[PDB]
Order: C-alpha cells, then structure tokens, then sequence
C-alpha cells in the first residue's frame, strides 16, 4: 500500500504542473529565457466583477 | 540558451513599449535608453536600423516583479511610453530602469526611496537616464517631496511593508490623477506572516477599496515567486460603484 | 418647367420643383447643389421641414419626404394627391391639401 | 472459380448453395462451366479480387 | 468487465496466404474490404453527380468569365500551368 | 450616357449607420487558485473567516444557536464572521417583522464588509468574493446558493442543520 | 441629429426621424432592393392583388368546411396561383395567406427568373440584358423588366437569335456556327 | 523592406516551424503569424538557419527522422503498386 | 484519384469545371534560364524541407491523437448523459406523485 500510495501522489504532482504553474525553486544560473515561449495574446489574471 | 553569437527576432508586445525577442526561446526586452551598459549585468541586444546601432536589454522575471506579471499575462497596464509614473521602493535601477525603458524620453519616472546606500547608486543610474527623477524620501510621508512631484498617470509600488496600504493611499491622493493607475505587488509574508496568504490579498484589496481605488484584476507570480500577487486598480475618486 | 421655388427660413437654401418633376436643392449664395431628384412624374410643390437636411415633395398621388443628399425616406401614404405644403417651425407640423378636399397634420419629430 | 470441384456433375449437386470469400463477401454457386470440369458460375454482393479465397460450409 | 474471465477475452490471430497463392498477394479480410467498398462508394457518389450537372446543364447561361477562359477542340477547358514577353522584356531578360 | 438598370435612392435600412441598430455594431483564461491542490483547499487554516448569508441567521434563531459560539462548535476553531452591506441591507429591508434577526447581526462580535457595488443582491456578491479568493467559508442554508457553492473548488460550505451547524467541505474536521 | 443625451432621451422618446410605424419597416424597400424593382409603386400595385387574395380566402374559410362551393373555390384560387407561380405548392389551403406575398409576385419577374436559369450572374445583370435588348420570350423581344413569367411560359425565355451574348456562348464552347447568325 | 532576404525569409520559417526543431522542447502552442514589423538582431556579451546546421546531431536527426517519413508516405504508393503486379508475372 | 469522363467533363456546367492542367514538353525560356544557387544554397534548401517534413508530420499526428481521444470522451460523455436522463424521468414521477 505505501507504494502504491507512493508513486500516486508523484503522478499527481505531475500533473499539477500541467493544470497550473508551480514555484520549482526559482533561478538556477544565467537566465536563458522561456523555454517553452511567450504568448502575447493570453492573460491568466483573475479579473473582478 | 540565449548565448553571445545567437540571432533573434525582435518583435513589439501587446503593450507598448515591450518588445519580444524569439528564437529557441522566447526573451521579453525593453528598448535601451542608454546604449551600450547594461544597469545590472542583463544581456543585451543590438540591431542594425538605417545605420545607427540601436540596442535593447533583456528583462528578466526572477529580477523583477513587474517582469513576471508580463509573463503570466496582464491585461492592463498603465505604464506606457509618455507617461508619468511614480515609482515607489525603487531600490536601484533594476526594474525602475527597464520601467524608464517603456516610458520613454517623453515619460517620466519619479523614483522614491528610503535607504541610503541603495539610493546612491540609484543617482548614478539616472544620470545615464535624464527621464528618472531620484526622491531619497521615507514614502509614508509624500508631504515631504510634493515640490518634487507633479501629478502622474500611474503609480507602481514595491515596497515590501506591513502598511504599505497607507503609503499607497498617501502618495494616489496627492500625485495620482483620476481615473488614474495603480500597480501594487503584494507579498505576504511582510504583511502578515501568521495567516495564510489569500487571506493577505483579500485584505488588501479591501483595504484599497476603503481608498477609492477599484481593483481590475489580480495575478500570482509563480513559478517567478511564491506567496506573490500584482493587483491592478484604476483610481477612481468619482466612486467604485 | 413650370418651377415651383420655395426658400428656407433662414434664406441659405433654394428649393425648386419642376412641373414634370425637375426637383433640385441648392446652397444658392455658394452654388452648391445639395440634392437634385429626377422623378419622371408630376409635382405640385415642395417644401423644407425644420431645416435645410429635410424637404417634401408632392408628387403624383403621395407626398415624399426626402434627405439632404436627396434619398427618399418616407411616403407618406396618408396625404394624397397633395397640392399645397406648409411646415409650421414652432409645431414641427407638416400641412397638406389637394383635390380631395382634406387638411392634414403630420408630426415630422414623431411621424 | 476453379478447384472447388473435380467434375461438372459435383457443382451439379451444388447449384445454389451459399459461398463466401475470406472477406465475407457473399455469393451463389450459379452454373457449371462446361469447360474446363469442375470450374463453375457465381455472383458475389461485390467485386471480388484474385487474392480472394471462396470456401463452402459444409457439415 | 464483469463476470468475465481473461481467458475469454482472448486474442485470434490473423491467418496469412497460402503458399500457392503467394503470388497474388496479401489475403485481404473483412478490414480490407471495408477499405475498397467505402472508397469506390465515395467515387460513384461524385461521379453520379457530375453525370446529373452536366444533363442539367442550361445551354444559355452566360458568365462574364466566358471571355478569359478558352477551350480545347476536343471541348475540354484549358487551364494554363502557370497564371508572353514583350520584345522590351526578353532584350532585358537576354 | 446613362447608366442602365437605373433605380431611385432609397434609405436601406440593414447598411445605414444613422439608425440605431446598425449604430452600435485578447482571451483570457483564469489561472488556478494555487491555495488549491486539486479539490482541497490547502491554504485555508484557523482562524476562519465566514461569510453569513441572510437566512442563515434567521435559521439560527429559529435552533438557538448562537452565531459565534455555534461556529466554534462546529469547527473547533476561532472563527471570525463576517456580514457584507448586502446582508445587512437584506435584513433590513425584510421589514419590523425581523426586527430581532437585525438586532443579533448588529453584535459586535460580528465584524463588517464593505461593498463597492450598485446591486443589493447577495447570493452574487458572495459568489463573487469566493471565487476571487479562496480564504473565505460560506454560511448559508439557500439551496440555490449553495448548488453555485458546491461548483466552485475549494470553498467550504456552513449550514444549519437540526440542532447545530454543519460544515461539508473542510477536510480538517 | 446628433445623439441625443441622457435627459434629452428620456424627453424625446418617441423620435424618429429615418423610421415611422407607417412605413411598416420598410419592407418594400426591402423588398425592391432584393429583386431590383425600378418602379417606385410597383411594391404595392402587387401588395393590393396580394390583400385580394387574402381578403378571398379569408371569406372562403368562414363558409362552413364541408361547403362545396367552398372547396370548390378554393381549390381553383390554388391552381391559378399555382400555374403562374406566385405558389410553390397546392396542398395546403392555409398557403393562400401565409405564402401568398409580394416577394412571391416579385420572384416570378423576368430577371429573377433569368438569374433563376443562369442565364445572368445577378439580376442586376439580367436587369440590364434585357433593357439592352438580348433577351426573348417566345418569338417576342421583351425589354420591360417587371414581366411576369407563367411556369410554362420559363420554357420560352431565351437569347435572342444575333446577340452578342449568344455568340460568347457558342464561341467559349468552339460551337459557333456563322451559317445560322 | 519588401526584398524579403532570402535569410531572412528561411530564419523566420524556422522560428515558425521551431517545435520539430528537437525532440526535447514541446513549446506552447501557438501560431505566430509572420509580424508586420520586427528586427533581427544579436546578442552581446552566423544565422540561426546556419547555426543549426553547423550542429552534428540535429543533422543526424533530422536525416533519420526525414527517412522515416519518406518510408510512411511511400508505402503503398505506386512503388508498392507495381511490384504486386510484378509478382503475377512469372519471373 | 478519381477520373472524370471526357464525355461528362465536356458538357459540363461553367460553374463546375474542373481545371486539368496538361504537362509542360517543349522547354521553356525562362525554364531554360532560371538560376538555382548551388553548393552551400542546396545545403540550406535541403535542410529547409526536411525541416518543414518533421513539422508537417508531428501536427499530423498529434491532430489523430486529439481524434482518437475525442472518440473515446463522447462515448463516455454519452453514458453520463443517459443516466442523467433517465434519473431526471424517476424525480418527475415522484414529483407529481405527490401533486
Ligand atoms: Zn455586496
């Protein structure tokens, strides 16, 4: 059971990056810029009504 | 990644001012207003333009704040290039800098500091860019510098105190015009470290309300920063209702 | 011809209205034509309404209001076989009369 | 088709039974073919191909 | 899957050609067949449209682009592969 | 030369700009609240803050259940409630005949929110507040409330139920 | 006018003055804008036949429903509308009222009826072949637009015999033959 | 200017095309339309197009991974066609 | 592919004619005269298509993926449907039982 259990919430930490972005530390050496590219046309930020 | 011999392409952001540079990775840079020196080490472009050697600098979003809320995607800000904009907790020219960047040589940016041995690099830095006006002056009291300051389009605070709402409420009533910006980067463990941090932004955002300030939209800076948020409101003195 | 003339109130616009129906409205101090209508038909008289943008034609059978450019925007099915137009500026009333007999009001504003 | 049967009196007694391909395409033994012996007649549902092979069910 | 033992649920494989028959190729089943039928079936839909456009066709209608487009002898429509110089223009070009 | 197929200018009503139909003719995707793992609330911890819908109290009255009392019976924790302008306007407009509800939700123990919109309608102020923030726990016995409430992740519910209240989504419990 | 503010709206509600209630929306300006009606009275010289056919079979349906005069009535008012093509179909009774209307009338005019048989690319086209003279019904040149063509009678419009529209025809084909122009 | 560098034109559909580039990286999707206006520039401290073919095991890549699609899209094609029809003939 | 008739395809409407471009023999001057720059310009054209080959084929993939798992979730969609309408039908008559 502690292993099955185990590799569960693993998987499920994975999959929380997917759903939303997750601090992972910060920095680590020279900036090398977004990876995975920048969309300009996107805003994730929550707006009042 | 982005390395000395690498070629980009330089292409405009949704906000003005903001300038994207694509590749096998994607880097947002502002336009250099001082060419050829770099105010913190960052990494720098240069194009060709019919020629004069124009240059742009990379802003990185570990570094600051207002950097990480372009990538996780506001959809207004105030800032802009000719406008006047009130720094407050500009430590040096790290992000005040690249903020004098999109304003512009029209704008103005009215950089306010407390501590001294930060504030004197932030002198040297804003003699290389005459659109930055340094206030060595405590923000929790604007009465101090209002010769200094006339009114400005938006006010971006950083200041990283337990009452930054009131600092914030002093300097928008005297300099802020109405229906006017407002940047704020919360963090909460300066304010309060007992509870959690949604119930932080919930009470600053009541807080601002209680100020006349209408927020718009609030974004966390992860994976940039943990326990942060960028809340943007509009000034509205007429009401919020 | 024969051409039925009918100035504005404030005496800047021309309106003219040709007998086999020659319709034509004109700025005459700067010669500038603002409409000119070429209905091949008869009209009786024409007439401005509260200012120079809108004028009335009595046509045949039914009365026209017109545009400044000159497109048509309404006929007025009620008014028939017009001859006389009046505009009372006050009221903003349209007056009509003819062979039938009838005086009518009509309220350009409400219509 | 051809080597279903040995002799025209064989697909005699068959004339009408069910056939089908290894596709499942469905058909008719029709009529014997006078020559050569054993070859007969039938009409497929469909176009059948060369690569095909007609079996018989047969208890 | 209830009440349903895995060995129920059991793969059948798939037999292949005889040997004799190798020469005319791959044993097609239900599969392949499918392919065939479907495919020809989606020809002579087309096509028995075209076969009712064209005996429908009106002989009196006139489109403006009658004049651009032209036609073979045999009756059928030409279309240029890509869509002559002047003089001026092949001195420049040699 | 004249033009052929000539016709008389007429106003067309679908492409004219003067009349008032035709005169008035960036995505973005909320980012998940990163207080929540999946379904549970993982920044939520005591004490609470609870949001008090209008028959909520009128519930409590009719069991003798004490707001602030009864809260901490429930969770076993410090919980500060709160009642927003629309509430307390909700009350106030139900008339002489709640005059003791009123009189309870003016206890000082209960603390006060501001509102900064034109409308008296709770049941949306509250729903909007949850959704903003995820540090808020909604009190309420509405069965439309709290269908909506159920919808959104991460927002414990309250009700009052039988002799004392009753809290759905809060795992630590 | 210039848009009317808060107050100002508020005190003149009513005001209009592109569209009036007796304009009835202006449906026949519509209406002529579809099938390019050059005439301006043309619209309601077929409204009225349109009233008098409704007004007939509105008194046909208060006669009692078994009355052989009735269906008899009714059955012949649905084939002459039928025949001339104001009417799709002749099953129906209630079509007499909900289908019989100006746009139907309008739709069996010739150059609709030309477009209808790719004979013009638009009726703004066809408006203009026949006021230019290609256009025949029968042995007959027609250059008045608002002809209204009967169902039998579409089997006869066609080209007229030297027109420069019927050589194009043949010529884009490689069929023309000069012994019959 | 409307000359279009033939350069520029292949660095721009390489940056358009940038996620087959290598089979590690799984950018976001987006389209990135070609902009009205843009500058290409260096960066301080050999074209992109020329700097990614200087490299030895994106071009080992890039050939393996071509042929295996060349393999996909001809299977069944008209080379296959013929050598079935080849077989019924008997030698 | 499909192959028309020429019979069909002859007398057909202008409207849908179908537009059969014949191959080129004679050569052509400027098919005679076009540069193509060799050498290092082939190396960079080669390079450019088998570029654009892997991008044409990991869309065409990934875009069978999204339609082999839309597939599976409306049929999965579809069951949860029927059970609420079925469940919907039992309330409705335990509703008006009472009324
Ligand atoms: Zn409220």
């Amino acid at each position: 059971s502690r292993v099955k259990k185990r590799k569960k919430y693993q998987k499920a930490q994975k999959k929380l990056k997917s759903v939303r972005a997750v601090y992972s530390g910060g920095q680590s050496g020279v900036y090398e810029g977004e990876k995975t590219g920048i969309k300009k046309g996107l805003t994730r930020s929550v707006k009042f009504k | 990644g982005a390395r000395g011999g690498a070629k980009v392409v330089i292409e405009p952001h949704r906000h003005a001012g903001v300038y994207i540079a694509r590749g096998k990775e994607d880097l947002l840079v502002t336009k250099n207003m001082a060419p050829g020196e770099s105010v913190y080490g960052e990494k720098r472009i240069s194009v060709e333009e019919p020629p004069t050697k124009v240059e742009y600098r990379v802003w990185n979003p570990f570094r600051s704040k207002l950097a990480a809320g372009i990538m996780g995607g506001l959809d207004e800000l105030f800032i802009a290039p000719g406008k006047k904009v009130l720094y407050l907790g500009a430590a040096s020219g790290t992000s005040v800098s690249h903020v004098s960047d999109v304003v512009g040589p029209e704008g103005v940016v009215y950089a306010v500091e407390f501590s001294h041995r930060p504030g004197r690099e932030l002198i040297s830095m804003a003699k290389k860019r005459p659109n930055i006006i340094p206030i060595i002056e405590d923000a929790r009291h604007p009465q101090k510098y209002r010769m200094l300051i006339g009114m400005v389009d938006c006010v971006f605070a950083d200041v990283a105190q337990p009452d930054q709402a009131r600092i914030i409420a002093l300097n928008s009533h005297m300099f802020l015009k109405d229906q006017g910006g407002v940047v704020i980067s919360i963090k909460a463990n300066c304010i309060d470290s007992t509870v959690d941090a949604e119930t932080v932004f919930a009470r600053e955002v009541q807080k601002l309300r209680e100020e006349r300030i209408k927020p718009l939209e609030q974004l966390t800076l992860e994976p940039y920063e943990r326990d942060h948020c960028i809340v943007v409101g509009r000034y509205m003195r007429s009401g919020l209702k | 011809g024969p051409y039925h003339i009918k100035y504005a109130k404030n005496g800047t616009h021309l309106l003219i209205t040709g007998r086999k129906g020659h319709v034509a409205s004109m700025d005459w101090r700067k010669g500038q034509l603002r409409a000119e209508l070429f209905l091949n038909e008869t009209c009786h008289s024409a007439t401005y309404l509260q200012n120079e943008q809108y004028f009335a034609v009595a046509q045949k059978k039914y009365t026209f209001i017109y545009d400044h450019e000159g497109t048509e925007l309404h006929r007025l099915k009620q008014h028939i076989e017009a001859r006389h137009l009046d505009f009372l500026p006050y009221h903003y009333l349209l007056v009509t009369a003819g062979e039938t007999g009838w005086l009518k009001y009509h309220d350009v504003s409400t219509g | 088709i051809k080597d279903m049967f040995s002799s025209a009196m064989e697909v005699a007694r068959f004339e009408g039974a069910q056939i089908k391909t290894v596709s499942g395409i469905r058909g008719e033994i029709k009529r014997a073919l006078s020559k050569p012996e054993g070859h007969y007649r039938a009409a497929f549902e469909d176009k059948i191909l060369m690569s095909d092979i007609v079996i018989l069910r047969s208890w | 899957a209830k009440l349903v033992h895995d060995v129920q649920k059991k793969q059948h494989r798939e037999r292949s050609q005889l040997t004799s028959r190798s020469r005319y190729g791959f044993l097609e089943k239900h599969k392949d067949y499918v392919k065939r039928a479907q495919d020809f079936h989606r020809k002579q839909s087309t096509l028995k449209v075209l076969r009712e456009k064209a005996k429908e066709r009106n002989p009196d209608e006139y489109y403006h682009a009658m004049h651009s487009r032209k036609t073979d002898a045999k009756g059928l429509l030409i279309s240029s592969r890509h869509g002559s110089l002047s003089m001026d223009q092949v001195k420049l070009l040699k | 030369t004249r033009k052929f197929g000539l016709v008389k200018r007429t106003l067309n009503t679908k492409k004219d700009q003067r009349l008032k139909k035709n005169q008035e003719n960036t995505r973005n995707i909320p980012q998940v609240s990163s207080a929540l793992f999946f379904q549970y609330n993982q920044a939520i911890k005591p004490p609470y803050q609870v949001l008090i819908d209008t028959n909520f109290i009128n519930f409590s009255i009719q069991k003798k259940v004490d707001i602030v009392r009864g809260m901490m019976d429930c969770l076993l924790a410090k919980c500060n409630p709160l009642i927003t302008d629309c509430v307390m306007a909700e009350l106030e407009k139900l008339g002489p005949k709640y005059r003791i509800a009123l009189k309870l939700a003016r206890d000082p123990r209960i603390k006060r929110l501001s509102c900064s919109h034109k409308g008296t309608y709770a049941d949306d102020c509250l729903v909007h507040r949850v959704l903003q923030h995820k540090c808020y726990i909604v009190a309420t016995n509405d069965a439309g409330l709290k269908q909506r409430i159920r919808k959104i992740p991460g927002i414990p519910l309250m009700s009052v139920g039988g002799h004392a209240y009753v809290i759905e989504k809060l795992p630590d419990v | 006018v210039r848009k009317l503010k808060h107050h100002e709206q508020k005190l003149l509600k009513k005001v209009d003055f592109l569209e009036w209630k007796q304009d009835q929306g202006h449906r026949d300006t519509q209406v002529m804008r579809t099938y390019h009606i050059q005439n301006r009275e043309d619209y309601h010289k077929y409204n009225r036949i349109c009233g008098d056919i409704r007004r007939l079979a509105n008194k046909l349906s208060l006669l009692p429903p078994t009355d052989p005069f009735r269906r008899k009535h009714e059955q012949l008012l649905l084939d002459k509308l039928y025949a001339m093509g104001v009417l799709t179909t002749k099953s129906k009774i209630s079509d007499l009222e909900n289908k019989v209307t100006v746009s139907a009338i309008c739709r069996r005019r010739l150059p609709v009826i030309m477009h209808r048989l790719k004979m013009a690319e638009t009726i703004q086209d066809a408006v203009k072949f026949i006021e230019q003279g290609h256009v025949r019904v029968g042995p007959n040149l027609i250059n008045d637009p608002a002809y209204l063509v009967t169902r039998n009678m579409e089997d006869y419009v066609t080209w007229v015999d030297n027109s420069k529209i019927k050589k194009t025809l043949l010529r884009y084909r490689n069929q023309i033959d000069d012994f019959d122009f | 200017d409307d000359n279009m560098r033939r350069e520029v034109q292949r660095d721009l559909l390489l940056i358009k095309h940038r996620a087959a580039l290598d089979p590690k990286r799984h950018y976001k999707k987006q389209r990135w339309e070609v902009p009205e206006r843009f500058a290409i520039g260096t960066i301080i401290e050999s074209t992109i197009l020329e700097t990614l073919m200087g490299d030895e095991a994106s071009n080992k890549y890039f050939k393996r991974k071509y042929n295996e699609i060349q393999e996909k899209s001809t299977s069944g094609r008209k080379a296959h066609y013929k050598k079935m029809k080849e077989m019924r003939k008997k030698r | 592919g499909l192959k028309v008739p020429k019979a069909v395809q002859k007398e057909l409407p202008f409207k849908s004619q179908i537009h059969q471009m014949k191959p080129q023999k004679k050569k052509t001057y400027m098919a005679k005269r076009a540069v193509v720059l060799g050498g290092d310009e082939k190396k960079a054209r080669s390079f450019i298509q088998k570029v654009l080959t892997i991008s044409k084929a990991k869309d065409s993939k990934r875009k069978e993926q999204k339609a082999s798992q839309r597939k599976e979730r409306l049929k999965k969609l579809a069951k949860m449907e029927e059970e609420k309408s079925q469940r919907d039908k039992e309330k409705k008559k335990e509703y008006f039982a009472q009324n």
